[PDB]
RNA sequence: CUUUACUUUGAAAAAAUUAGAGUGUUCAAAGCAGGCGUAUUGCUCGAAUAUAGCAUGGAAUAAUAGAAUAGGACUUUGGUUCUAUUUUGUUGGUUUCUAGGACCAUCGUAAUGAUUAGGGACGGUCGGGGGCAUCGGUAUUCAAUUGUCGAGGUGAAAUUCUUGGAUUUAUUGAAGACUAACUACUGCGAAAGCAUUUGCCAAGGACGUUUUCAUUAAUCAAGAACGAAAGUUAGGGGAUCGAAGAUGAUCUGGUACCGUCGUAGUCUUAACCAUAAACUAUGCCGACUAGAUCGGGUGGUGUUUUUUUAAUGACCACUCGGUACCUUACGAGAAAUCAAAGUCGGUUCUGGGGGGAGUAUGGUCGCAAGGCUGAAACUUAAAGGAAUUGACGGAAG
């Protein structure tokens, strides 16, 4: 469930497809894809109707380089983040980490704004 | 009974002495029972309200 | 022959979805394989074949078990049936 | 800072609408906030504690018993008596509020995004999965009898078998093993493994509308059970071919290939040892990514089969599971190639140069051959994989 899931998103923008066609809906889907709206990543979403659970809907352009998880959800700190940002994005600058934070799942770098630890979910970049 | 039989075959005995001093034991697990029957006074509350709830919508 | 089996156990009828059904349908023709078992003793896969569905006892035994034995439906199970 | 809001109920013909009530409790201190000097109340800040009711428990209300606290009337001042309040135990009507037990439906939308994840019941269906008990056919061999005179082997040969009638041809009788064809680019079993036909006990998978318990699940050191062939023990059986053993031939030699015979084995019950270059040289389980064949279920208002018309079909559309497999783009890799052995997680096993070594020794198992676990001294400077060129063949064209 974790590990299927950025990959089928990352898959529909190596070959360009323009919205990806993903579906499941309970209570840790959504929010860090708004954090993706704001960062400029990703484009817009609804939902539509299913017989049971959901169906997302999501809207490409061709940003993703490579996401993933990281499978184990390790303890960040605020101060060591960046031991993780090291590996986990090649590159500096471009990327973010997305931390669940203790203040919901945001960024990792709004995440030192607030001051605030909590495990990790995956990389954008 | 066949719990003194069952105290000879594993044995807690030895001789004559301690064999008619066990009958006590046994005889204290029907107590627990009466413990348990205490419980159908809950039935006999949910009666009554059965009672008051047809007193009201008639 | 299933159907005479299913009225015995359950709360209503139809449901061997009620798991203890299982319980009781793999220990009773178990022993009646094993009549198949006092037979002969060369007999290749039908003792292969009895490990699986015998050992599926133990894992029906592992069931109802780590879920909800608040009164244990699990020592119910295995007293009617006879297992462990 | 901020409400529109949310909800249980009444009055309304319905209904707009309207009327009333609610949206935690307790304690100490400090700050700000109505009316007053204050007190005190409300809110906020911080803690502690708990998070559907009507069997049960608490409070309100009533009674009774004990204890504590406050006030009054009395007192031969110890105490008694009355009243109020709190707490504990017990009982009853009514009002209000809190724990606990059994069983069942649905999967709605906001926090990792095209998700039915585990067990079956019901009803149809396929298969060489298993064990036992029967039965049939062909071929071979042996025994008896008829018609008829030499054969068998090989590169040539001989051992060998025949006038005491062989090979053989037919008839009759017996004993054991195996099931040609069908037979496949087929199916089943978790793997080992599974081919005549029929009957009984008995297991698993896949499909279909659904019905249904509601994380019950995944994986798993140890541990437990199962085990092709070869070998061992005890009792049977020995047709068809034969390790060991005995002759003939071949050669420089021939303890072999070849030919004539033949022992243990090969078959069977029970018990044991438990291994294979035990294989897909690729662990199990779940989600993402273009293209065959076999089984199930549905459709083909059209055509054909055909006289219990069941054609199960023909031939075409799909939709699912197994998926001999073939072939291939993206992509990966040292490359051949793969089509995941690309790539991902949860969990378990395993590798750290060659020789010495699966050995030495101990432990453990075994009836015994032997299995399992398992090193070092020392030696050495490489062992090894993928891919190329050319010579050669008692290789082919």
């Amino acid at each position: 469930l974790l590990a299927d899931a950025l990959n089928a998103i990352n898959n529909a923008e190596k070959t360009g497809k323009r919205q990806v066609l993903i579906r499941p809906s309970s209570k840790v889907i959504i929010k860090f894809l708004q954090v993706m709206q704001k960062h400029g990543y990703i484009g817009e979403f609804e939902y539509i109707d299913d017989h049971r659970s959901g169906k997302i809907v999501v809207q490409l352009n061709g940003r993703l380089n490579k996401c993933g998880v990281i499978s184990p959800r390790f303890n960040v700190k605020i101060g060591d983040i960046e031991k993780w940002t090291a590996n986990l994005l090649p590159a500096r600058q471009f990327g973010y980490v997305i931390l669940t934070t203790s203040a919901g799942i945001m960024d990792h770098e709004e995440a030192r704004r607030k001051h605030v630890s909590g495990k990790i979910l995956g990389f954008v970049y | 009974y066949h719990v003194l039989y069952k105290e000879s075959k594993g044995n807690a005995f030895k001789h004559k002495r301690a064999l008619v001093e066990h009958i006590a034991a046994a005889a204290a697990a029907a107590a627990a029972a009466a413990a348990a029957a205490a419980a159908a006074a809950a039935a006999a509350a949910a009666a009554a309200a059965a009672a008051a709830a047809a007193a009201a919508a008639a | 022959i299933t159907g005479n089996k299913i009225m015995r156990i359950l709360k209503s009828n139809g449901l061997a979805p009620e798991i203890p059904e299982d319980l009781y349908y793999l220990i009773k023709k178990a022993v009646s394989v094993r009549k198949h078992l006092e037979r002969n003793r060369k007999d290749k896969d039908a003792k292969f074949r009895l490990i699986l569905i015998e050992s599926r006892i133990h894992r029906l035994a592992r069931y109802y078990r780590t879920v909800a034995v608040l009164p244990p439906n699990w020592k119910y199970e295995s007293a009617t049936a006879s297992a462990l």
